[PDB]
């Protein structure tokens, strides 16, 4: 009563085909079903499917393959609002028991239609000290590194979205209580793009 | 319409201790399952029952644990007593026959747990918010405020935004995780960032106001606390700006 699962955690872009997939080894296990679980949220059904075949949702389809005791979940045209961990659960007709996957984290990148890459220094409020470098604007084809040293401190991408405005964008923060430490080679273990500024 | 409810959502304690996590499955759900997930072992069926007697409990572990449904309307399960390797997140699950057929239970929005060897290692958050960078607002019509939390264990914290005493969504982003602030040490602190971006112009109204809110989960009132500081219990923190123009 085991199944394999890579974790990933997989990332594509908005709009790349994705697929998922479990393989066991118990043929007891008669019975398949895809659950999406949102960060910090319980799983929630996504699909569903009886001994071999293929049951297609709108952009998901599922399948199943008794021979080859594999499974498979391929989301086309990914979305955002995808991005989850997905674990496959399967059980025989014997209990209602499940045994799940570990499952795998998938992140789909959303698209930014017009990048503005740019390194800027926000100031302590009130009053601190510890320089903040943002890093904004830039597109989803790009990967943002940790810092050599563990002093000056990194976050992976985030996009945020005006929804007031059709509009969205990636960022990275940096912040260090490190003297040397300022914005310009703040990221320099990422491979950004050409833009940067300094005032 | 109600799904399943669980409680509590969120629970820090010390070894040794009791803990005792309820369920309450969707009216007329007659099977109620339990499960553990945690990042090296995954997402587990500890025990689930039928008519309030149980049918499976494989993978319950020895008597520490315990479990049981006295009505169909609630379930319970106890730890006592607790120790480290017992923190994860516990999710009840709820179902009828007709839908296990079709495979389909509905899980409650889980309990995080965590069970430490002793609380002297619990501190709450550390806020500060940081004001946007001119050059942002003049390069573009859009100004980014951040906001940092900082030297915070467990990593038990909500972060949310406020715009003029109203929480706001639209145009924000934390970290899907918090980062240790000392990935050497077994244990750590965390860390966690999120950002909100307006547009320039409001930013610029002498009127707005911006504050950075975050819900730490700690400590309760029974808890013991007898250390020179200012005891780490569940709160917020918070660090806040006002909107500007020069």
């Amino acid at each position: 009563k085991e199944v394999e699962q890579d974790p990933g955690p997989l990332s594509v872009p908005e709009g790349a085909i994705v697929s998922l997939n479990c393989t066991y080894s118990n043929s007891a296990f008669q019975y398949f079903m895809w659950y999406r679980q949102y960060s910090r949220k319980g799983p929630e059904l996504l699909m569903y499917t009886y001994s071999s075949g293929n049951k297609e949702d709108g952009r998901f389809t599922a399948q199943v393959d008794k021979s080859s005791k594999y499974i498979s979940l391929f989301i086309r045209d990914s979305q955002p609002s995808d991005s989850a961990t997905y674990l496959c659960a399967m059980r025989g007709d014997s209990s209602y028991k499940l045994i799940f996957g570990s499952g795998t984290r998938l992140l789909v990148r959303p698209d930014i239609q017009n990048p503005d890459p740019a390194v800027y220094q926000l100031r302590d409020s009130k009053s601190s000290d510890k320089s903040v470098c943002l890093f904004t604007d830039f597109d989803s084809q790009t990967n943002v590194s940790q810092s050599k040293d563990s002093d000056v401190y990194i976050t992976d991408k985030c996009v945020l979205d005006m929804r007031s405005m059709d509009f969205k964008s990636n960022s990275a923060v940096a912040w260090s209580n490190k003297s040397d430490f300022a914005c310009a080679n703040a990221f320099n273990n990422s491979i950004i793009p050409e833009d940067t500024f300094f005032p | 319409d109600a799904g399943v409810i669980q409680s509590p959502r969120h629970e820090v304690t010390e070894m040794g201790q009791q803990v005792t996590l309820r369920c309450k499955p969707i009216s007329g759900h007659d099977y109620l399952f339990w499960y553990r997930q945690t990042m090296m072992r995954g997402l587990e069926l500890l025990i689930y029952f039928n008519n309030n007697v149980p049918i499976d409990d494989s993978g319950m572990p020895e008597d520490r644990f315990s479990a049981k449904m006295p009505n169909a309307s609630f379930s319970t399960l106890k730890i006592q007593p607790s120790e480290p390797r017992d923190s994860a997140v516990y999710f009840c699950a709820s179902s009828l026959w007709e839908k296990l057929a079709k495979n389909i239970q509905y899980f409650g929005a889980g309990t995080r747990l965590s069970v430490l060897e002793d609380l002297k290692n619990v501190f709450p958050p550390e806020v500060a918010v940081f004001e946007p960078s001119e050059a942002e607002i003049s390069h573009t019509q859009k100004a980014t405020l951040v906001c940092l939390a900082t030297g915070f264990y467990p990593d038990h914290v909500e972060l949310s935004w406020w715009v003029n005493g109203k929480e706001v969504h639209s145009g924000v982003c934390t970290d899907p995780q918090p980062l240790k602030e000392q990935p050497a040490l077994n244990d750590s602190r965390y860390a966690l960032s999120s950002r909100l971006r307006v547009s320039a112009t409001f930013w610029q109204d002498p009127r707005n106001h911006f504050r950075c809110q975050v819900q730490f989960y700690g400590l309760s009132e029974n808890d013991e606390w007898t250390q020179d500081r200012a005891k780490p219990v569940t709160q917020i923190v918070s660090a806040e700006a006002w909107g500007r123009a020069d």
